[PDB]
This record gives structure tokens, sequence and C-alpha cells, in this order.
């Protein structure tokens, strides 16, 4: 495990072995796509609509309860942003980074972590490209990628 | 009659249709067993001098059924003495397609034999929630499923289950067995 | 041992278990119902709550995100589903 | 935070980008705030705040240049100063 | 990664066999490996075997009847045309009277007997004995 480490750890979700909603669920599953949608011009990624809609809304499972995952109703709702979560906050970070590099030249040990993070944008953004979520002429650049995500 | 999607139906099926038009008599339930219909009732004898009642039901109109079925399997049971009622739907299922076969639209998952067969199952146990399946391979070669079943609910199929099996043994060929751990 | 009941393990012993490492694998997280002191509003709280959960009455904080479980405040009593 | 706050406005509120625009939106009232860069000149900024002070209207002193604001608004050009019109889905304005 | 769940399945019993458990857990199961079973239970090399559902790739519990001396995979699965099977029996198993070489051919998954008996070929897969 670990792609870029030597960590072997095994710290994840468990899903329920019930597919169906809880019998105390009580709300629709209309009620939580407009909840959804109302998270996500909020600015929420599916991420944080998912971690919020259990952690205040008792909503386990977006999907055991709607029936689609929960980027997939955003898409259906021209609500998908152009670039997939996990790849922006892989762009983000490594923009941080080279910021701060960019004042702090001899930390030599965060020129180390931008590399593995960069590296980490590419091979993603190539898988991205070849399932044509990401144009095919789509190409990462270290200098526009701050008008990406700031 | 008109409950009934199917043309010609046999007097068991015009029988469950004038049962259907009983029970909105109180008016608790009334405002929808009106647009509740089913297509066909296949009936079979398990032991004990028990019949297995199966209500085939149109895969749209089935979460309609589940609001009302707690109650509905009671009060039918009642009225039809000796008779055990599930109820299931028809859903369809699309054979696997051949090597050299002529290209057709992709077979969605839902439609797949294994699937189905895992549905009517699920089907079988509607008031329970199925928390655990395993299949034994005997040394014989015959293959075995075993379904565990939720406690809660409980009551409503406790005294069954052996009705599904052979039931599910007619369906599909294959042997079952309910556990409630 | 070398003859032991795999499919069927002590349900002590198999509850001490890690979460991932049972037969089949189960969260050991569920849901609640908190009930604030100041008023009386249900509100389902995730027991490994990460966000600071407010009630719409009373824009007061229920619970605050720990490592593992969320720590609720004191007059917040909570029974699971 | 806050540039995570504003960069919701840009997206989804509406914003005039510039000196030119932002005066000129202050003289209508139109502004709701008004965003002034680091190295914007005094001159330009305490005249920016006076129109400001006879509109009402809140001022957010960024701590960066034209060139860093331009990059939270998601543009590839410097921006001195911009005036927020429209908070959308942002609480920008809640937040000063 | 995990490149292959039928070589990790014969090793997890492979070593309780060894160690003289007579029951194994598999993880994760699947088509090839639970034909593979079928075909060692059908000779009596091991006894019955129970799948265990997860909603995922799945789980087996063998039980093992301390008759077994080694199973095994064939990595990479070669091709092997009818002819060749003799060379493959001679080099993997015990003896000319017992012993089997399992294969996938087109026909299914058999025994290397079964296999000259109906006539077909595939790739080898594994052996048992
Ligand atoms: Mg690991
Ligand atoms: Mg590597
Ligand atoms: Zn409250």
């Amino acid at each position: 495990g670990r792609m870029h480490s030597s960590g072997k750890g095994i710290s994840s979700s468990a899903l329920p072995y019930s597919r169906n909603a809880p019998s105390w669920f009580k709300l629709s599953s209309d009620d939580v796509v407009e909840q959804i949608i109302k998270y996500a011009r909020k600015g929420l990624t599916p991420s944080q609509i998912g971690v919020i809609l259990r952690d205040a809304h008792g909503v386990s499972q977006a999907k055991v309860v709607t029936g689609n995952k929960i980027l997939r109703i955003l898409k259906s709702n021209g609500l998908a942003p152009e670039i997939p979560e996990d790849l922006y906050y892989l762009i983000k970070k490594a923009v941080s980074v080279r910021k701060h590099l960019e004042k702090n030249r001899k930390d030599k040990d965060s020129k180390f972590r931008l590399i593995l993070i960069e590296s980490r944008i590419h091979r993603l953004a190539r898988y991205y490209r070849t399932v044509a979520v990401l144009p095919p002429n789509w190409k990462y650049e270290s200098a526009t990628a701050s008008a990406l995500v700031a | 009659s008109s409950k009934i999607l199917s043309e010609n139906p046999t007097e068991l099926e015009l029988k469950v249709a004038q049962a259907f038009v009983d029970l909105e008599s109180q008016a608790d339930l009334k405002a929808e067993l009106r647009p509740l219909q089913f297509k066909s009732i296949k009936e079979i004898d398990v032991n004990g001098g028990k019949k297995a009642l199966a209500v085939f039901v149109p895969p749209p109109s089935l979460q309609a059924y589940r609001k009302v079925q707690t109650r509905l399997t009671r009060e039918l049971e009642k009225k039809f003495p000796d008779r055990h009622v599930v109820f299931l739907a028809e859903r369809r299922i699309l054979p696997k397609p051949a090597r050299k076969a002529r290209k057709q639209q992709k077979r969605p998952r839902s439609r797949t034999l294994t699937a189905v067969h895992d549905k009517i199952l699920e089907d079988l146990v509607f008031p329970t929630e199925i928390i655990g399946k395993r299949v034994r391979y005997l040394v014989g070669g015959n293959k075995i499923q075993k379904v565990l079943l939720d406690s809660k609910d409980s009551t409503a199929v406790d005294y069954k289950l052996d009705s599904f099996q052979q039931l599910y043994s007619k369906l599909t060929g294959k042997q079952v067995v309910f556990e409630i751990p | 041992v070398l003859v032991q009941d795999l499919l069927h393990p002590s349900p002590a012993t198999e509850a001490k278990q890690h979460k991932l490492k049972t037969l089949v694998q189960q969260p050991r997280s569920f849901f609640m119902d908190v009930k604030c002191q100041g008023c009386l509003n249900i509100t389902t709280v995730f027991s490994h709550a990460q966000t600071a959960v407010t009630c719409d009455s009373c824009s007061t904080v229920l619970c605050t995100p720990t490592g593992g479980k969320a720590k609720l405040t004191e007059g917040c009593s909570f029974r699971r589903k | 935070n806050i540039n995570s706050k504003l960069a919701l406005t840009i997206k989804s509120g509406k914003y005039t980008l510039g000196y030119k625009s932002v005066v000129k939106s202050l003289r209508t009232g139109k502004a709701k705030l008004v965003i002034i860069a680091a190295n914007t000149p005094v001159l330009r900024k305490s005249e920016l705040e006076y129109y400001a002070m006879l509109s009402k209207t809140p001022v957010y002193y960024f701590q960066g240049g034209n060139n860093e604001l331009g990059t939270v608004c998601g543009k590839l050009f410097r921006v001195g100063t911009l005036s927020i019109l429209d908070a959308g889905d942002s609480d920008i304005l809640s937040s000063i | 990664t995990r490149t292959s769940v039928l070589a990790d399945a014969l090793n997890a019993i492979n070593n309780a066999e060894k160690t003289g458990k007579r029951q194994v857990l598999i993880r994760p199961s699947s088509k090839v490996i639970i034909k593979f079973l079928t075909v060692m239970q059908k000779h009596g090399y091991i006894g019955e075997f129970e799948y265990i559902d997860d909603h995922r790739s799945g789980k087996i519990v063998v039980q093992l009847n301390g008759r077994l001396n080694k199973c095994g995979v064939i990595q990479p699965r070669f091709n092997v045309k009818i002819n060749d099977i003799e060379r493959w029996t001679d080099n993997l198993l015990p003896a000319r009277q017992f012993g089997y070489v399992i294969l996938t051919t087109s026909a299914g998954i058999m025994d290397h007997e079964e296999a000259r008996r109906k006539h077909v070929s595939g790739k080898i897969l594994g052996f048992v004995y």
C-alpha cells in the first residue's frame, strides 16, 4: 500500500452489509437531493456534502436512499465541477507547496514533497484523460495552476 | 377484474381481486389500493396441508405495495385460510449472450439471472431484512444457499420460511435455508 | 488449535476483533438522537461526527469533533437509534 | 479563508474589476464591498475609501498586491481593486 | 499488488494442511477458485466448503481431511496442446496412477483425465495430489 510512502495503514470506512435505508430514516429520496444541491451551491465538494449529511442529517449513505452516487447527482444537474474534486485538491496542495518554496528555497524537503504531489497529479490526470473526464489535450502546467484553484 | 393487468385471468385471480375490492371498505386504507395492480397469481402446495400464494406484480408498482404489505398480508391470509402470501415482482431475465451472438444493447445487471434470483429471495421475506447469506458446497455436488434474517418483524414470517424454500425451489431449482440467528 | 468453527466465532471474541477482521465487516459506529437541554428538538447526529453540529432552533454547538467519537456538550442527551 | 469566500462570489455573484468601474459602482450606490490590493497607491487608495465613506460602503484591505488579487479571482491579469455588487452563494458580506 | 487470488487461495489451504488444520478461511473468492475446489472435492482431497457473502468478492471456508499432499497453481497459465499434457503430468505428478493436473479449457475446468476423455485442451491452471 501507500503509492508514495512506506506506510501500510489500513484505516478506512467499513460499509454496512445492508443496502437498504434504515427503518428510522424518514426523509424522502427527493428531500435529500435538494439538500445535496443546496450544499453544493455553498461550494461544498461531494466529499464534504456526504460528511455533513451523515453528521447532521442522519443520511448514512446517499446511495442507499437516493439510488445514485453524490457526484452523479450533481453531474445530472449541471453542477459537477470541471476538475474532479480529488484532482483539484492534489493540484491545490502542489500550488501551495510551490508558493512556499519560492519564499524558502533551501527547504529541500518541500521540493521533494512537491515532486511526489505533482507525480500523483500526472498519473491521476492521465487516467481522467483516458476515460474522457478531462479533454485529451488537458495538460497540467505548473505556471497556470493557481488560476484553476485560487 | 380491472385490478388484473392480464388477459383471461383465472378464477383464482378474480377472487384475489375480489378481495382487493373489499379491503378499501375501511377508509384507513382506501386512498391507495385503487391504483395497485398485479399481473398473475402462481399457487403451489407446501407440506402440512397448506397452500402457497405468490402474487406477481409489475416491478414499478412494488414500492407502492410495500406501504401496506405488512397490513395487507395478514388480512388476505385471514380471508383465505391456510394460505401463505408473498408478493414478488415479475422481473425479466435476459440470457447471457453467446460468444458468436449478434450484438444487442448492453444487458444491465438488474436483468441478469443471479441478480433477479437474489431479488426474488429478498422479496420473499419482505417484512424482515437479510443480514447474511452463506452457500455450502456439499461433497455430493449439490449446493445449498443459507439466508440469515433479522429478528425485527420476524413474527410476520417466522412461522413460514419452509413455504419460502419450496416456493424458491419451484422458481429456481435451487435449495435454500432461512435462518434467524 | 487445529480444529475450530471458523463459521461460528464466539460473539464475545468476534466483538474484540478489529472492525475489518470479522467475517463480514460491519461498522461499529451509529446514529444518535440528541436532546439539547435548552429546548426539545430531535436532531440526528452521527456518533463519529466530524462537524460541530448545531440544532436549528438555537445556534448552539451540540457536539465537538475529536479524534474518534464526537463529544456531546453538557446538557445534551443522546439515544442510539 | 476569505480568499475562498471571495472565490465563491466570483463564481456565483456579481462584480466589477478595476478602479474606473469601482468608482462608478460607488457613485451609483450599487457596490456592496470594495476590495483594495496591498500595493495599490495610497493616493488612489485614500480616494477609494473617501468615496466609500460618502457611499457608506465597507472596505476590505486585501493583503496582497494587484498580482495576487487577480489570481484569487481566477483571472490571468492584475486587479488593483474590485467591488462586489452582489454576493451570491458566499457569506463574504457577513464576514467583512 | 494482489495478482492471483487462486494462488493465494491454495497457499492458505496448503499451509493449513501441512500444519494439520482441518479447516481454512479463504479471502477473496472467485469463480475459478470455487470450481478449482469442486474438482478437488470431487476427487476427495478436500471436504465440504462454504461460501460467505460479504457483498464483495466473497470468502470461503474449506474443510480439510488430511489426505491432500499438495495443491498448487501454475503461473503463468501456459497454453497446452493435447500432446503436451503428458510432459506436464510427468513433471508435476508423483506417479502415473494418481494425481491430477487441472486445466481451464473451453469445455470447462477439469482434470487432465477428464480432459483426455472428452478430447479437449486449453491452458494449464494448476494441480492436485
Ligand atoms: Mg494493506
Ligand atoms: Mg511505486
Ligand atoms: Zn437545541
